[PDB]
């Protein structure tokens, strides 16, 4: 399950990163 | 964090600008009062000119 895990966790972390990026960049607008 | 720091700096700059405009307003009021004083002085001088005995 080498390849399965590696290039499924790649897009897994894609989703995770976009998730946290938006959840960090919204309260920015709130206090702004 | 960098962007938030920039906005926390711009709020400082805007507060300083507001205080400065307040200062300049209060100085301009005093200046206008001094000008009114000098105008009243000019008018009283003209009234003195009206009398020829003192004008001589």
């Amino acid at each position: 399950r080498k390849n399965r895990r590696l290039k499924q966790a790649k897009e897994e972390a894609q989703a995770e990163i976009e998730q946290y990026r938006l959840q960090r960049e919204k309260e920015f607008k709130a206090k702004e | 964090e960098k962007k938030e720091k920039q906005i926390e700096q711009q709020k400082k700059i805007q507060m300083s600008n507001l205080m400065n405009q307040a200062r300049l307003k209060v100085l301009r009021a005093r200046d206008d009062l001094i000008t009114d004083l000098l105008n009243e002085a000019k008018q009283r001088l003209s009234k003195v000119v009206k009398d020829t005995t003192r004008y001589q």
